[PDB]
């Protein structure tokens, strides 16, 4: 939950970042830990909520 | 690094009072004169008040080991993990490198 | 993993699993009226969430702009020796 | 020697001091839901209000700016109607932010009350009337002094802080905490303010400064190792307000037992008080030249004329004691600005008038008797805590001005659950030690932590008694 909140705050202060770049950075450049979650949606209006 | 940039750019002074949770007798170790054992004339200095804070469970360190662990080692572990994460490198995948 | 266009044996597999005391997990690929790339990526994400080492390099390409992300959210606790 | 050692150890066992522990800046969280910000109309859109509104706007919440007139801030019913109409037809508030304490003005018609305390009381009891479940945070400016670098704390915001302290116990859910701010508005300070305001809890009494963030906490302060300087030998006239009362009588006889020249007692009744004749009899038997008075202390003309005529010419006033105050018990649900006017008349007005009429004659000391309720806070001490809280701020103001002021905090005199009584001789000796150690704001209470700590924690979870090892031991025991 802390990771999700931190990512939300970080993305809030960013001028429309590319969602695919964020997806690649999260998938490749981060360790996969035990408790996992995912967000899959085709429009950049539901990802924030 | 962004926090450091915010601090220096705003011209904020980080000097503050001594820590009180470290067992220091801060009330009884201040006198004005410059020559006395066990006493100092400085009220304030930079400090990490969360120096003892450490995520022991993340690195597989038990609480009893962490209590008997130098704060320098804990801070260096956390800072190294953060630095590797900020470099675009997965710290777990650096194993054996 | 059910490789169908719609799960049909998910109920039976779940019933067998819960009636055995095993922590197995069941997933499907597509569903009725949902067969675009969005549903495929949803299935892949669910499989990864359950702990399958999905190769995201194929899905998301080989290399993109190095977007910067916040570090891990450490849940720190105080450890200090008393005097 | 054995008696002296034992009593000195017991005396130092009951010594304490309030201070401000620095702490790590909280990471903060997102401001969920809608937040109701209430601001004075006098401030309008100036410094702190616009910046805190912007900070909560970027925090994820939606600000609701609600300017309030100074007159409107007094009445609870009118203020509650203002809240209802401003917030009406919308979501209920997740939290409430009160900038009302930032107005440095007195209530018209009740000149001996500050607008800040009345406005805060009106806001909290109006929120009680509306039945809202929101958590209330009140912000102050220049209310406390974390260290010597700060300027002296002002009286009215200190009274607000004491009011909040007492309110936090009887209404744990409604009242959340207090957050002092520096004199000058800044975006970084506002960001840290919204960060701490969204925290889970525990950091009730905190203060923000350019140096950082601090949390108010209480520590032990034994005076065994501190050298004695300027031993208490009052030579001239000693003015004691409310000498005919209990604490005043005890202080008067303590003055009589050594270093007594002329005990100028002042009381509303004076001779008519129940036992004045006996008290003056023993005081004269101990060689004290007693001279009681029958006049209210709040009246400036009365005390001015009393100083002019009742002071012997052969004994200028050096020591002054203020321990006179009407005990108007009341609950937060039944407070009104007239009651605060009656309570805050005697203490604050008398202290200010005594200070003002002085400055033409040197003073050895100027003692003030604040209560434990100012420091800890107790349920039911709503009408009584704020004046005691303002006494420390007044003493700090005068100490910065360069006068020998003291704001000694007191417990329960032998003449509650957990707090034990204080003996006359032991309390007087502790007061002597405090004066001859030059304590700007000592705290002289005795308590059994094994019961008091668990009782206070049950009343409200807090991290005030963290640096006392006995408190931690009691907390872990339960
Ligand atoms: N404004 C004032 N001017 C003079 N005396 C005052 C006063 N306000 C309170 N007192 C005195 O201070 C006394 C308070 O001491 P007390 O022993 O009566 O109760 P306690 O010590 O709890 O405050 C009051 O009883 C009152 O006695 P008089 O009314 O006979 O003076």
């Amino acid at each position: 939950r802390a990771q999700a909140r931190r990512l939300h705050t970080h993305l809030a202060r960013h001028p429309h970042p590319d969602p695919t770049d964020i997806a690649h950075a999260l998938a490749t450049t981060r360790t996969p830990h035990e408790h996992r979650a995912a967000l899959v949606t085709d429009d950049h209006g539901t990802r924030g909520p | 690094p962004e926090g450091l940039w915010e601090l220096v750019d705003s011209g904020t002074d980080a000097i503050a009072g001594f820590p009180l949770d470290r067992g220091w007798d801060v009330e009884g170790m201040y006198d004005p004169d410059a020559e006395a054992p066990g006493k100092t004339y400085v009220k304030e200095a930079g400090f990490l008040y969360d120096a003892g804070e450490f995520d022991a469970g993340f690195f597989g360190i038990s609480p009893r080991e962490a209590v008997s662990m130098d704060p320098q080692q804990r801070l260096m572990l956390e800072a190294s993990w953060e630095a590797f994460e900020r470099a675009g490198l997965d710290p777990a995948r650096q194993r054996g490198t | 993993i059910e490789t169908t266009a719609h799960p049909v044996l998910a109920l039976a597999l779940e019933e067998t699993i819960e009636a055995t005391g095993s922590d197995a997990r069941v997933t499907g690929t597509l569903r009725r009226d949902h067969g675009d790339l969005t549903q495929l990526h949803t299935a892949l994400a669910t499989a990864w969430t359950h702990g399958i080492d999905v190769d995201w390099t194929a899905v998301l390409g080989d290399r993109r702009t190095p977007f910067e992300l916040p570090t891990y959210a450490f849940q720190r606790q105080r450890y200090w020796l008393e005097p | 020697w054995r008696r002296r050692q034992r009593e000195q150890s017991a005396l130092d066992d009951l010594r304490y001091k309030v201070t401000w522990k620095p702490t790590a800046v909280a990471d903060g969280a997102s401001a969920t839901g809608t937040w109701l910000v209430v601001v004075p109309e006098s401030l309008a859109g100036g410094g702190w209000p616009v910046v805190v509104a912007r900070a909560v706007d970027q925090a994820g919440g939606r600000p609701v700016v609600l300017s309030v007139d100074a007159a409107d801030g007094a009445d609870r019913s009118r203020l509650g109607l203002r809240i209802h109409e401003a917030l009406g037809e919308g979501p209920v508030p997740d939290a409430v932010v009160s900038l009302l304490a930032l107005d440095p003005s007195a209530l018209p018609g009740l000149p001996d009350v500050p607008q800040a305390l009345a406005s805060t009381a009106a806001l909290v009891q109006a929120l009680l009337d509306l039945g809202l479940e929101a958590r209330l945070w009140c912000v102050t400016s220049g209310a406390v002094s974390v260290s010597g670098a700060d300027g002296p704390s002002a009286p009215e915001q200190a009274a607000v802080w004491g009011f909040g302290r007492v309110a936090g116990l009887e209404h744990p859910h409604l009242w959340a905490g207090l957050v002092d701010l520096p004199p000058e508005a800044d975006e970084r300070t506002a960001a840290r303010l919204v960060g701490v305001l969204a925290g889970a809890g525990g950091e009730d009494q905190v203060a923000l400064r350019s140096s950082g963030v601090f949390v108010r906490r209480l520590v032990r302060a034994p005076a065994s190792e501190v050298p004695a300087v300027r031993s208490w030998k009052p030579g001239g006239t000693v003015l004691v307000t409310g000498g005919t009362g209990g604490l005043g009588r005890q202080v008067a006889r303590w003055l009589a037992r050594g270093g007594a020249d002329h005990l100028l007692l002042v009381s509303r009744r004076g001779v008519d008080a129940p036992g004045a004749d006996e008290l003056v009899d023993e005081l004269t038997d101990l060689g004290a030249r007693v001279t009681v008075a029958a006049c209210d202390v709040a009246d400036r003309d009365a005390v001015q004329r009393l100083l002019s005529e009742q002071v012997p010419s052969d004994a200028p006033l050096t020591a002054v004691i203020h321990t006179a105050a009407v005990l108007d018990d009341g609950v937060i649900d039944s407070l009104s600005p007239e009651r605060m006017e009656q309570v805050l008349r005697v203490k604050v007005g008398g202290a200010v008038h005594l200070y003002e009429l002085t400055r033409e004659s040197d003073l050895s000391a100027f003692v003030l008797f604040s209560s434990f309720g100012s420091t800890f806070g107790l349920p039911g001490l709503g009408n009584y805590a704020p004046g005691n809280a303002a006494l420390e701020a007044l003493a700090e103001q005068w100490r910065a001005e360069g006068r020998p002021a003291t704001a000694v905090g007191w417990g329960t005199w032998a003449g509650t659950h957990g707090i034990h009584e204080l003996e006359p001789a032991l309390a007087t000796a502790a007061l002597e030690q405090a004066l001859e150690r030059d304590e700007s704001s000592p705290v002289i209470i005795d308590i059994d932590w094994e019961r008091f700590a668990v009782a206070f924690h049950a009343k409200r979870p807090t991290r005030g008694f963290e640096l006392v090892p006995e408190a931690q031991a009691a907390l872990e025991a339960a």
